[PDB]
């Protein structure tokens, strides 16, 4: 991660968590194909959000 | 500006070969388009240092002396210091002569690539903040879109240019062409030989054969 | 889009909330229970004009179909007007498959052209015609039988075709394409018309359907289809 | 003057290729044209340095010492200064040249090229009374028309060009017929040679050799 | 004959009720063996309509596998690469699966005599 | 939302919140299909839930 | 379940509760066999880590 | 980065000569296009000095006085030392005049090849902490997938050239048409000859004539 923002003071104690968004990666359709990568990448989401919460 | 999204250029390119329009890429037609779109998209930065390619970036990481500057086409010059102090460059050596120094922490005086992505400097910052101060003189590579709705990182106006290229790889690989695929690359090749010629990283009145290196 | 689909009376998306398969089923693709109605209409304009399964006249003059109560319809017309009514139909005529002896090699087509005979559409309706002092300027100029057509065109034996909808032109009057002093369509007026349509694809196997399902007649009297062959380069729908 | 429109132009070209004239872009070979005319348009902008492009603008908006001049095609020059006081001309410097001195508020003496549509000079302006006295000399994009009734900002008399390279385009894209493609081609590119060889932005009596740098 | 499925009416004795639905009635699959230089050893590809059930990366969503089958009519490219101075295609089944083959055609290009038999 | 209950006293704070149940949308014994609809509607369950929480 | 540890004090109150590790059970690889045992099994891995919270 | 897989190339090509994508190299045609993109990987390592095929390493095993390095394309370079120390570059003879002195253990100063992917060191290490103090500059092959799930260890960008290449064999063995063969050939020379191009592994400020051998 890269700060772009205000001069901060001299050791400032900054701290960095993991926050999944909520939101969807992709909505399926009629005639898509059935995507293992797509299934893989929902499922680890949704693990780490479980393991952030 | 950058408002052309991946769906529209893949169309743009679907109809100027003579396919129908696609909504998504459900089916193969629209898969191979994007496939050759993105193919297109990569040999279009590859074909010149573009100003939208080039920048000045920091290292993404660092080992002990050497810097992870990611996916980059090639490094230019590697600097030191700040915008409020002035950047000092630093000198380029070979592997063999780069090694045949010891290895130390401090203030970088030469540099050299390592593998892939990876430049060297000694002496190496131990640090994050003298690490931040190394500036990189990097060409991007282009930004792939994936899905539909992804706008693509490039000018609007380098459209057509992509959309030539693009033409022209389906005109070999989806109708197997040659004839439409050759009048595609001479309209891609005279737009890329008039783009060069007119946009370069320098002014009329700057290009000079004369550059002030030192007196020492 | 020729289907009203309703869930409790709920109007259905043709694409968003269905699908029109080529097999004669409708498939749903958002959320439903059991028990709940589902009710599939011929709507031939679409869910716009859900009453475009039936044509009403009103002293020869075409009006919008009124929303009908069990099974009945009033109009706003002055007494003693006639009226006819009727049920449309769907007229199809369906051209051969055209693979030019090939099924691997694509075949990129430009332009359809369609001979039409309008000898029985050049017709115009005359002063006395008028029925209990109505419009005169409505009715006169007017022809009496109407010509247009949909020209629907597909690939690789797939019913997801592209369609020009309206080639012989507007049935009124627009700026900048009507003409003076000819009743629109003008390409009507011609008794024998050659319409070019651009029908710009690529495919293995193409084939051509010229429909029409509402009150307009058609005669074709020939067609042609200009076409040029590419690689063996088909993969499949999906 | 400016007075043509993009569907009037739209419908030239149709007419040309062979195809009946529209009243909006409502079907495929309409699309395909108004696609066409747009590249087109471009390429007779990137084709040459045309006095309706060519202009001097100020920048839209400026960061701490980068300005951002939007889409433009090139930057020829910069002055700093007013009409009533006169415009000093800025010398160019490489990036590398530009970042080895500190960035400081001040006037203005030195620019550089900054990724896509952006100058950098120093000493930079802080103020809005300081940044609007930068002229900057550059040569515009072509502003492409996005519905029917827009008007095309370029003169009627560039017209028949651009309609000559948009009817190559479509033969190529529409037609496939290489031999109408080269004959508009032919066409297009005999109309520029003369346009570009009478149209110059210097007249004949000021074509010369020399110009005075003032004895430094 | 194939692209016709079982609907909710058709369920018997309170069966699961979704393994039924969308379910083909008639299942089209049959194999293609192509038979060179009048010898009998030939080379088959097994499902050309493709597989019967779902597959990661390969079946669609909201279509009954195989996906090729709901198609009225539907032409299969199998890539059959061989060399010999005769060839022969069968196709054929061996299950409760039907086939309707409308039409077919071969590619082949042609090269210069030099047969020598099987052993 | 209609309230059939009993008296309410006046001026009652009525909060309502969202609460996704956790619950299978339907379980999949079938292998000849699977349905957009069942794919987005686990993922808009288990969104809703995460949102929720 | 057994024990085997350390002598408890007087009576001393052991409440064992559900905890579903947050791990992926397979990772669908490309072009697979669809699992409705796997679908399933990650769904109920989800439902139940969604019951305990 | 490096995230694309054996099956997804193997897709790419089948698509992009006209056959359907797999899941599996079950059939014969994924059969040859596996084996096809194997060769063309190979093919790519070959044309030319690659940043991700050039590394330094050390010996796998050695000999008395053998080291063995595996299977790479050539040997460069071969240096002593450690990087607290610095690294000493050994000088090449030939292999008559390296027989022509006595082997015996100690620190090495002259080195020669020996058959195949073998260095031999005169004077050679007995010890592993010696052995580890040897440096050698060689160009690695490229690392060829086994099965459809292996990740290609080359970068995303380089994945259009080797699809490319792969397509140009695949024209020559599967489709026997030798102008799609031409065709792909050259998308492949042309992408390859502007990456040789742009991307080498000096700067061009570094580009020099001269090289300091110091003043023996």
């Amino acid at each position: 991660l890269t700060y772009t923002g205000a001069a901060l003071p001299s050791n400032t104690p900054v701290e960095i968590r993991r926050k999944t968004p909520n939101s969807i990666i992709q909505l399926v359709t009629y005639g898509q194909k059935l995507s293992s990568n797509l299934w893989n990448s929902e499922i680890d989401r949704n693990i780490r959000w479980r393991e952030e919460v | 500006p950058k408002t052309t999204t991946f769906i529209q250029l893949v169309n743009k390119c679907l109809e100027n070969i003579g396919e129908r329009p696609v909504i998504s890429f459900n089916n193969s037609v629209a898969r191979k388009a994007a496939d050759t779109v993105r193919d297109a998209i990569t040999d279009v930065s590859y074909s010149y240092d573009w100003s939208w390619l080039t920048t000045s970036i920091i290292a993404n990481s660092w080992i002990n002396e050497r810097a992870d500057l990611g996916d980059v086409q090639s490094v230019k010059h590697v600097s030191y210091g700040s915008s409020s102090d002035g950047y000092r460059e630093l000198t380029f050596t070979d592997e063999r002569t780069f090694d045949a120094a010891k290895i130390y922490p401090g203030v970088g005086q030469v540099f050299t690539f390592n593998e892939y992505g990876g430049v060297r400097i000694n002496p190496y910052p131990e640090t994050v903040e003298e690490q931040v101060k190394y500036k990189f003189y990097v060409v991007k590579e282009a930004t792939l879109p994936s899905v539909e709705i992804d706008v693509i990182n490039i000018p609007d106006r380098f459209i057509q240019l992509i959309t030539y290229n693009a033409c022209t790889q389906l005109s070999i690989s989806h109708l197997d062409d040659a004839q439409a695929s050759q009048m595609w690359n001479s309209k891609y090749i005279d737009q890329l030989s008039r783009l060069r010629a007119r946009e370069r990283n320098t002014t009329q009145s700057g290009a000079n054969m004369f550059k002030f290196r030192g007196t020492r | 889009n020729d289907l009203y689909v309703t869930l409790d009376g709920t109007l259905l998306t043709p694409n968003v909330d269905y699908i029109k398969e080529e097999t004669g089923y409708i498939y749903l693709l958002s959320t439903f229970s059991t028990g709940q109605t589902l009710k599939i209409a011929s709507s031939p304009e679409g869910n716009t004009t859900p009453n475009s399964w039936y044509t009403v006249y009103v002293n020869n003059i075409r009006q919008v179909s009124p929303t009908p109560s069990a099974g009945t319809f009033t109009l706003g017309a002055t007494n003693g007007d006639i009226i006819n009514w009727g049920v449309n139909y769907l007229t199809i005529y369906t051209t051969p498959q055209f693979l030019w002896n090939s099924l691997g090699n694509f075949k990129r087509t430009q332009h359809a052209y369609l001979f039409l005979d309008n000898r029985d559409g050049v017709g115009v309706y005359v002063a006395s015609d008028v029925n209990n002092g109505q419009d005169i300027n409505q009715l006169t100029e007017l022809y009496r039988v109407p010509i247009n057509f949909n020209l629907s065109v597909m690939y690789n034996n797939q019913l997801d075709g592209s369609t020009s909808y309206d080639v012989m032109g507007y049935d009124s009057m627009y700026w900048d394409e009507g003409v003076f002093d000819v009743s629109s369509p003008y390409d009507q007026y011609q008794p024998y018309q050659t319409l070019k349509i651009p029908i710009t694809g690529i495919g293995y196997a193409f084939q051509m359907l010229i429909w029409n399902h509402s009150d307009e007649y058609f005669k074709l009297g020939g067609y042609q289809i200009i076409a040029k062959q590419k690689g063996k380069r088909h993969i499949g729908r999906y």
